[PDB]
RNA sequence: UGCCCACCCGGUCAUAGUGAGCGGGUAACACCCGGACUCGUUUCGAACCCGGAAGUUAAGCCGCUCACGUCAGAGGGGCCGUGGGAUCCGAGAGGGCCCGCAGCCUCUCUGAGCUGGGAUGG
RNA sequence: UGGGGCGGCACUCCCGCGAAAAGAUAACACGGGAGCCCAAAGGUCGGCUCAGGCGGUACAGAACGCCGCCGUAGAGCGCAAG
RNA sequence: AGGCAGCUCGCGGGGUAGAGUGACAGAUCGGGGGCUCCAGGCGCCUGGGGCUUCCGGUCUAACUCCGAACCCACGAG
């Protein structure tokens, strides 16, 4: 049988949360930084924040910030040879390096 | 003298009437406890439904009234003479509580009559407290108190022998 | 605690001091906060700013420096004292550079006519634009008119309100009845600098 | 002065936690005293809110000891994997060698609160 | 379509596993679901804490109401699974 | 006028082999102590059942308090 291609399929363990990270958002110090254009970020999905959540295929990728729309950011990521632009809420981002 | 802060005080003498249903008995039970205490009572909702015993969620099945300082002691002085020998050492827990039931309300040494309303039973709960218990029930910076500061069973008996001259 | 399946709450949540659900909203929206705290004897006001390593104070004000700098004589944590501390806080904040701020009640209950709303109103008169609903305090409480009426009922219980304080036995002439008159002379003193 | 000790707002979110027992305050933090007024309890000035100040270190809070928890370092013990190679072994299951990397559990011992911004005390 | 037929639907969609710790990946493989329901089971604001157990209370009983102690979730969140 | 099929360093992502079971869910073999009922024998003894507690043992494609080799994104060389 071929697999169902829902939005959150084959994510039983990617969207786990370890016992010491559970609860409504713990880390506020990452949210106190305002990314400017040209910065590098890492797309890290937060399983407990259900707004502005990216797709499984982008978890752990490194993007470049190119703009801002509201409270969410426009991030340019490479998948293969293709450029893709995402709009991600800052709860799903960490700075790179 | 820090011993003044370890004193035992009376607090929250609560009267409960459990009729076990809703309608045609609550009001007369509501009227009954209205004059025993002198304060307006409250209906008590039931917990999770059982579908037997007739209880269901949100259904008022009981009436309670809470008395505080300088009126709790007066009310206790008029219900105790009925059951002076009913109070037992086994009915005291290890945290400063004691409870006793009244089988028949007119048994009280008061001006009770037998109108067409009928007769009910009563339950009385007595809570013994020390100064500083506010730390468990305040809103901000609430904490917990150790067993060191709690009222013990042995000293709770003394508070009943004194100020009330109760037996056993 | 029982082992490897137990998760510990935040330290300020365990102490019962901070509400992190409201604090989450401020950080997302990058608010500059005006924080009117209270205690059993004083009132504390601070104007904060978010930072990675901890909040930066922009301005500060305490009720102890009402008596040590402007000759306040009444209680240090009643409604007229809440207004005066807030007025002083707004003057320091505006002089420091900020012109608007967001109220941060904390874990206090927002009751109309209370001390917390008195602090906010005092800061508004000083010139700090704090958004507020049309349901603030009452103007007869700020000057202490309600305190004087209670003192003026000394005729029955033979006791004036202001019993002598901890050290006011031989130093402070408490006069609760003439409290509103004492209010504006202090207010005019901080209004000029 | 001083530096660090509480308090207000925090960051890290158990090496920081939980329980028990003890130590410490003439200020600060609290319990505490009372309700005319703003406000309030489907009853209760208990809680919330307002006004106060006699009393106390007994609670909370801070520090210390001991039990368990947690994170590491060291030591004894149980289990054990893997990327590349060969006309290597073996009927196969599997195994050995060459070059390249490790891991998990359990006992025993030893430690265990750091830190940014502002008004009281030493 | 392990010839076709009979059967089934692996013929549209969703969850786990197959799947080899990025991505992609087949079987007439395995374990199951959807084709709706709700004017509230939707929006916001406030207060509160759940299942289970222990001590004391008339009828009261494992399980009615009241007074206390513990409880990291062992509950609940329309319906499958996560 | 730059490009990336390869490698190194830096900085991140992951839940597989293994390993555990008192860390959740299921399965699974024995012993000691305490409580209770039933049956048999002369208050005691023996057997069966249920609960609790402590000690050891066996497992998991649709278990995880853990966790390699390895693979991958980005920057520089």
């Amino acid at each position: 049988v071929a697999r169902s291609k829902g939005y959150r399929s084959k994510t039983r363990k990617l969207l786990e949360k370890k016992v010491r990270e559970k609860g409504a958002i713990p880390k506020l110090s990452l949210l106190m930084h305002d990314y400017s254009q040209g910065e590098y970020v890492v797309v890290k999905i937060n399983p407990s924040i259900h707004k502005g959540m990216p797709h499984r295929r982008y978890h752990g990728k490194v993007g470049l910030v190119v703009g801002k729309r509201g409270k969410a950011y426009e991030v340019k990521v490479n998948i293969g040879d293709k450029e893709r632009v995402l709009i991600v809420r800052p709860e799903h981002l960490i700075p790179f390096n | 003298k820090e011993n003044v802060m370890r004193r035992v005080v009376l607090d929250k003498v609560t009267v409960n009437i459990g009729v076990g249903e809703s309608g045609e008995r609550l009001q007369k039970a509501y009227q009954l406890v209205q004059e025993l205490t002198g304060v307006k009572p409250v209906y008590t909702k039931g917990r999770k439904s059982i579908r037997e015993f007739g209880v269901r969620k949100g259904a008022p099945i009981g009436v309670k009234a809470t008395l505080r300082r300088q009126a709790a002691v007066e009310f206790l002085k008029k219900v105790l003479p009925a059951v002076n020998f009913r109070l037992k050492q086994s009915s005291f827990d290890n945290y400063g509580n004691v409870s006793f039931g009244i089988a028949e309300h007119v048994l009280i040494p008061g001006t009770r009559y037998d109108p067409e309303i009928g007769i009910f039973g009563m339950d009385v709960a007595i809570t013994l407290v020390r100064p500083g218990y506010r730390t468990m029930k305040r809103k901000r910076k609430k904490a917990s108190i150790p067993r060191r500061h709690r009222v013990t069973k042995e000293e709770a008996i003394n508070f009943m022998k004194e100020n009330f001259n109760v037996t056993i | 605690t029982q082992g490897p399946n137990y998760r510990i709450k935040f330290r300020r949540r365990r102490e019962g001091k901070t509400d992190y659900y409201t604090r989450y909203t401020y950080v997302i929206n990058n608010a500059i906060r005006f924080v009117p705290r209270l205690t059993n004897k004083y009132v504390i006001v601070s104007v904060s700013k978010f930072d990675q390593k901890g909040d930066i104070m922009i301005a500060y004000a305490h009720s102890i420096e009402l008596v040590k700098k402007y000759g306040w004589k009444g209680d240090t944590n009643n409604t007229p004292a809440a207004y005066l501390t807030g007025y002083l806080a707004g003057l320091r904040a505006v002089k420091s550079g900020v012109k608007a701020a967001v109220s941060d009640i904390g874990l206090f209950v927002p009751v109309k006519g209370g001390r917390i709303f008195a602090v906010i109103k005092g800061a508004i008169d000083a010139g700090l634009k704090v958004p507020v609903g049309d349901l603030g305090k009452l103007k007869d409480r700020v000057n202490g008119s309600h305190i004087s009426a209670y003192a003026q009922k000394l005729k029955n219980e033979n006791q004036e309100l202001y019993n002598k304080l901890f050290s006011s036995y031989i130093q402070r002439g408490l006069d609760p009845v003439l409290l509103p008159q004492h209010f504006e002379e202090v207010l005019n003193k901080i209004k000029e600098n």
